[PDB]
C-alpha cells in the first residue's frame, strides 16, 4: 500500500512508552497526520505532522523526517485512555482538499499493573436457569496470557480490563462457557498457563 | 469539541442486488464533504469528496454503482446500487473547512452488511450470570456476566443498567464477538460482558441489574416470509436481582 504502518499491534504497560512508525513511497505526500480511533467511534485527528522535526503536545511527540518521508509518534507515560487504533494518514498538496490515504493502523493496548493479584476461576450461574453457568477467570496480573480454546465446543473470550473508578481498582478477566457434559471451571482454562496458586473454589 | 458529524443509520442490513442510501450531516459551516470505507474494522479507504454542489475527487473505488449528492437543506448522501457482498463495510462521512491541510472531522460510521439471503439473520438471546458466593467471600467484590448468543450478523450494542440507569464504571465488554461455528461462513456470534460491583451492593435484594443488547436487524421494507418472527431491530435483555 501507499502508506505502511508499524507495528501491527503493541501492548504497552501503563506509564510506559510507545513508538509508532509510518513510511511512504509516494513523494507527492505533503501533509501527514496521526488519527486515533476508539472502539465503536469514528477516527479523530490526534495531531498533524507537516514539518520536519519534533512536534510536542503534552505526552505525545510526532516527528517527521521529510527527506525519507518517515513519520513517527512517540507516547510517554501511557494511559488507559490511550488504548485505541492509531492511523497514519497523508494527503498531497493541492489548492483543493484531497482524500486521505490511511495506513492499516496500529492497535495499541495499554495494560494495568495489578498491584494485588488474586487469580481465581469462579463459576457463575444463570439468574433464570441455575443449571446453566459460565466460568470467570479473574484478578490475574499482566504476566498471565489467556489462550484461545483448542476445543471447538468450548468458548473462551480474550481478557478484558474493567475499572471500578470510585475504588481506583482495575481487574482483568476472561469468560469461558460450554454445553459439554463434562465441562468444569477447574478445566476451562487448561489451554492457558495460569498461576500455580490460582484459586479454584470447591 | 464543537458540533460532530452525524450519520444515519448506524447499522443496515440489505439483500444483495438492491439499493441503499447512507445519510450524513456534516459540520454546519464546513465546505468539503467526504466518504470513506473501512474494511474488517481496520483498513480505511477514500471513496469521494464533494464541494459546492459537485463531486470533486474520487478513488478507483468509487464505482458507477455509487452516487453522491447534497440537495440544499438535505443530507449529504451516498447511494449504492446494485449492492454486492463486497460492499459490506463501515462507511464514514467526513467534513472539513477549506484546504488540503484542513483537519477532516469524521462521523460515527454506518455499518452496512450485504447478505446473499436474509434467512440467516437472527437476533441475540441474552442471559445474565450472577456473582459467585466464592468471589464475594474471597474478594468482597461481585462480578456479573452477560452473554449474548446466536446473533447474526454482528450488529449489537451491549449496555448495563443498574436500578434503571445505565452504568459504565466496572464494565468491560468484549471488543470482538466469537464465532459459534467458525467453520461456517454465516456463523452466528456470541459476545460477553462483565459488570463488577462491591459485594455490599450485590447483597441487597432491592438492587436490580439488567444487561441490554440492542440488535440492529431487518428493516420494515425488507421482505420476510418465514415462520419465525421477522428479525427486526430490537432490544433483548436479561436481568438479575441482588441477593441478601
Amino acid at each position: 500500500q501507499k502508506v505502511q504502518q508499524s507495528p501491527e499491534s503493541l501492548s504497552v504497560p501503563e506509564g510506559g512508552m510507545a513508538s509508532l512508525n509510518c513510511t511512504s513511497s509516494d513523494r507527492n505526500f505533503q501533509y501527514f497526520w496521526w488519527y486515533r480511533q476508539h472502539s465503536g467511534e469514528g477516527p479523530k485527528a490526534l495531531m498533524s505532522i507537516f514539518s520536519d522535526g519534533d512536534k510536542k503536545e503534552g505526552r505525545f511527540t510526532a516527528h517527521l523526517n521529510k527527506a525519507s518521508l518517515h513519520v513517527s509518534l512517540h507516547i510517554r507515560d501511557s494511559q488507559p485512555s490511550d488504548s485505541a487504533l492509531y492511523f497514519c494518514a497523508a494527503s498531497e498538496q493541492n489548492n483543493y482538499a484531497q482524500g486521505l490515504t490511511f495506513g492499516l493502523g496500529t492497535r495499541v493496548s495499554v495494560f494495568p499493573y495489578i498491584q494485588n493479584p488474586d487469580p481465581a476461576v469462579y463459576q457463575l450461574r444463570d439468574s433464570k436457569s441455575s443449571d446453566k453457568s459460565v466460568c470467570l477467570f479473574t484478578d490475574f496480573d499482566s504476566q498471565t496470557n489467556v489462550s484461545q480454546s483448542k476445543d471447538s465446543d468450548v468458548y473462551i473470550t480474550d481478557k478484558c480490563v474493567l475499572d471500578m473508578r470510585s475504588m481506583d481498582f482495575k481487574s482483568n478477566s476472561a469468560v469461558a462457557w460450554s454445553n459439554k457434559s463434562d465441562f468444569a471451571c477447574a478445566n476451562a482454562f487448561n489451554n492457558s498457563i495460569i498461576p500455580e496458586d490460582t484459586f479454584f473454589p470447591s | 469539541m464543537g458540533p460532530k458529524v452525524l450519520q444515519i443509520p448506524s447499522h443496515q442490513i440489505i439483500d444483495m442486488g438492491q439499493m441503499v442510501t447512507l445519510n450524513c450531516d456534516p459540520v454546519s459551516n464546513h465546505l468539503y464533504f467526504y466518504w470513506y470505507k473501512q474494511i474488517l474494522g481496520q483498513q480505511m479507504e477514500f471513496l469521494v469528496n464533494f464541494y459546492n454542489g459537485k463531486v470533486m475527487e474520487k478513488s478507483k473505488l468509487f464505482k458507477d454503482q455509487f452516487s453522491v449528492e447534497r440537495p440544499d437543506g438535505s443530507y449529504f448522501t451516498l447511494k449504492i446500487q446494485p449492492t454486492a457482498l463486497e460492499d459490506s463495510a463501515v462507511y464514514f462521512c467526513a467534513s472539513s473547512f477549506w484546504g488540503a491541510y484542513a483537519e477532516q472531522f469524521f462521523g460515527p460510521g454506518t455499518r452496512l452488511t450485504v447478505l446473499e439471503d436474509l434467512k440467516n439473520v437472527f437476533p441475540p438471546e441474552v442471559a445474565v450470570f450472577e456473582p459467585s458466593e466464592a468471589e464475594i467471600s474471597h474478594t468482597q467484590k461481585a462480578t456479573l456476566v452477560c452473554l449474548a448468543t446466536g446473533f447474526y450478523p454482528d450488529h449489537v450494542e451491549l449496555s448495563w443498567w443498574v436500578n434503571g440507569k445505565e452504568v459504565h464504571s466496572g464494565v468491560c465488554t468484549d471488543p470482538q464477538p466469537l464465532k459459534e461455528q467458525p467453520a461456517l461462513n454465516d456463523s452466528r456470534y456470541a459476545l460477553s460482558s462483565r459488570l463488577r460491583v462491591s459485594a455490599t451492593f450485590w447483597q441487597n435484594p432491592r438492587n436490580h441489574f439488567r444487561c441490554q443488547v440492542q440488535f440492529y436487524g431487518l428493516s420494515e421494507n425488507d421482505e420476510w416470509t418465514q415462520d419465525r418472527a421477522k428479525p427486526v431491530t430490537q432490544i433483548v435483555s436479561a436481568e438479575a436481582w441482588g441477593r441478601a
